[PDB]
């Protein structure tokens, strides 16, 4: 839940302005206290200076190993009530 | 009043008028017109100071500012109103929504 | 007073009061309009130094620094007005959530 | 007028008016009519100041900026034309739709 | 008191109080208030030495420093006064907890 | 004595008694408080040497060095001392074990 | 005796023991000591020598190194006493076995 | 003999045979110990040559190497003896071969 | 003859021809030696021809090579003689057979 | 000739006869040899130029190129020398075939 879903970092030269121009949030910190949260529509596109960068920070697992491990628990589970 | 504010960005006693309505007409901005009219000055000073940069005559000698230098420091303030008119001009990045439609 | 700071800011008694109250109302933040008024003050320099910055006469000898040094040196106070600027209006990185509605 | 724009974007008293004429039918845009001549003036240096460029008589004692300041001065004055005539000229980046034929 | 200790910071007797607590009351740092002082005590050397930072009369010959070197010093105290600020109130790295609620 | 080797790293007698300990109590690290002093006594040579540093009257002549000279010999001083207290406080890297409760 | 080793590291009455001892106990090393004491008696040239490294009197002519210089020297002997010092606490690398209980 | 070549080494007869001996029993090899000779040698360019190294009285002149150029030549034959210990220590690579005891 | 073709290699009486002997069997390349004693001949350019480079007396004047570039100019023979020693000493590349008993 | 042709590979006789020969013999290469002789000889301006190159007694004025220029010269004959040496020496890349016995 905290990791899964992919977070866009905006490399952005001044956050404030593009923070105002687009979501019009003309006072971020409070927008941070108040809980805020911006809405996409999810088909977005990017006019961006030459000097700013846009990525998806994204994990190859957010899982990890935690299936190998339950896979193991099961094994031990299922070996100890001796369940067909 | 718009021809004083440009007298001020490029001095005074220099240009008629006219060109300075001139300038203005070419370019709203103002700073634009403010660089364009210092190079035209920057253009003045083969004429006004011409090359003899330093003389001596009797007991005086003279060093004034080389042309070189003066034309330089005149194309520098007409970049600064080119920056100047750009960042007054620019507006930062933004992220838009975009939709096509279909059935 | 905004006035009497700017003039704290831009040297004094060398623009009349008009125009400073001009660059007052081109710029909200005072230190935009202290940039502004040193670049101009910069400008002057033509007339009091580009003429002559090292002149000698008999044994009396004089010499000041170059236009370039000090329209340099004007420049760079103007730098430092317009950093304090954006450092005043600069705020940090922020995150925060982001939602779409859904069924 | 075309030609006393040009006229004002040289510094005249060098050239007559059918060699003006001549820059303003061969480049349309002015500015790159501007560029010309002012590369055009520039060649003039090598008699003025190439032959001779700092002399004392007695005295008296004359210096002027070498031939190479003041072609470099000009050639700068000639870009800088050319670079306006680049910019008039100008225009941004563009998309635009692309669609062929099919059946 | 903050006023003794910023006047040993900003160097005395070229400001009058007044202004003094107008810097204090623009940052509760005063290393921030003793920089922004030094900058402004920066743009005052054009009156205080004069751009005329050499000359000879009579016998007497003085070579003062020249006005570029003084604002240049002075820029650099107002830096570290700036940097001393900023590693007051800088605080290292951290590696924090993080948790959300489920079901 | 704190304030003894203070005065051992700074010049004995130009600093009045109070700030002395005024720097102390400011910096617990005694290099520290002698690199802040170290500066502010690099801030004094825009009196003495900032104003006249090299002079001839007569067939007396004196040089002293420029003031960019002597302030950066001041400020190499204080980001030695700086230096000296950071490898003071500096400790080297670690490597540590780490455990988390489990059933 | 380390103290006469100390003084020969150092040269002579620029100090005197009761600070010798001081730096002797600063550090176990007396190269460690040495380049402390080196960077203090740099600071000592303040005086010694002063800033003005060259004068004129009558038909005398005297040009001293300038404060700049010597205090150069003085860091750079300071360096290398710390690089020695350095260089007999430094050992090379190592590999050496690692191995936890198991059973 | 150790003491006669050294001194061959570490220039003569200004270092009395005591402090010889001294660096001949604090480094086995004999070329570190012209090094640290040396190093020591290049102290007393300060009193030298630090206080004064050009003069000139009625006609005669007197111009010596600046005391940065004598310690510079000094610390270069300290490095290149203690380089010339270094390769006379210095081994080339190896391979060896390992061998684990196993069952 | 060993001792003569050294003795050429550096120029006859700034060394005993004593020490030539040890110089040889200290080692048995000749050029190897002559470096050595190139370096320990450059050490004595203090006494020769001391610091005081130039001097004027009456209308005599004399410029003499500064002992920094004498110093250089033996460095540099010592490292020529250094590579002729290793080149003399150098063999190239080589791709030899390895093999490894085996049942 | 071999001795001719050595001879006027290098400046002619400021060597006696016999050290011709023995560079001869040193190496079979002309080249490498003059190459040495070269070195060798340029080890001499320590005694010609090294101890005066710049002299003015009365208004007779004598100027002659340092002693780092004449050795920078003669070095630049020496590599030279070698580097033809190596160019006749040197041979172009090769491929040949490899083969090794089988049944």
């Amino acid at each position: 839940k905290m990791h899964s879903t992919p977070k866009l970092k905006l490399k952005l030269t001044d956050v404030a302005s593009f923070l105002a121009h687009n979501f019009g949030v003309e006072d971020p910190v409070k927008f941070a206290k108040e809980g805020g949260k911006i809405n996409l529509d999810g088909h977005e596109i990017l006019f961006l200076n030459k000097d700013e960068e846009a990525e998806f920070v994204e994990v190859k697992s957010a899982i990890g190993d935690a299936k190998e491990l339950l896979k193991l628990l099961f094994y031990c589970i299922v070996d100890v009530s001796e369940t067909p | 009043e718009k021809l004083r504010l440009l007298l001020n960005d490029k001095d005074k006693k220099s240009f008629t008028d006219e060109e300075l309505n001139l300038f203005l007409e070419e370019a709203d901005c103002i700073y634009c017109a403010a660089s364009q009219g210092w190079i035209l000055k920057s253009l003045q000073y083969e004429n006004t100071v011409g090359e003899m940069y330093e003389y001596k005559v009797g007991q005086e000698t003279y060093k004034s500012s080389s042309i070189k230098d003066l034309v330089s420091v005149a194309y520098q303030n007409a970049d600064k109103f080119k920056d100047m008119c750009t960042n007054k001009k620019e507006k930062g990045s933004f992220m838009l929504g975009i939709s096509t439609e279909f059935e």
